């Protein structure tokens, strides 16, 4: 039941913390492109700031 | 000029 | 003498007996807190929005 709850609700916590957070770390390792995506309409935006 | 270059860095950074 | 030999298994085991009763007694009030992570997935709310994001 420990494992169970280790390995098969505990692990899947971490799962479910670490798949909310897979995207996360591909973002963390994309993190300047996913700027350039994600944030894209930044310095669009900031071009008009002046 | 100046404006467009450095307004660009906020967007790169009980029981 | 007859029943401790029962107290020598039952109440030999009377912790083993009831550890395993509250070993068993998490698997579902526990489910609503280590049961739901698994079901947070399971649930497809992170496996569309893994997707979704």
């Amino acid at each position: 039941h420990a494992f169970r709850a280790q390995q098969k609700y505990e692990r899947t916590t971490n799962y479910c913390l670490d798949l909310a957070s897979e995207q996360e770390n591909t973002i963390s390792d994309q993190w300047l492109p996913e700027l350039r995506t994600a944030v894209q309409n930044a310095q669009a935006s900031s071009e008009h700031c002046k | 000029s100046l404006a467009e270059l450095s307004l660009y860095e906020q967007f790169q950074r009980i029981k | 003498i007859i029943e401790e030999i029962e107290r020598d298994e039952a109440a030999l085991r009377e912790d083993l007996y009831s550890a395993d009763r509250k070993f068993a007694e998490y698997y579902n009030v526990l489910e609503q807190i280590l049961g739901v992570l698994i079901k947070l997935v399971k649930d497809l709310k992170l496996e569309h929005q893994h997707k979704y994001n």
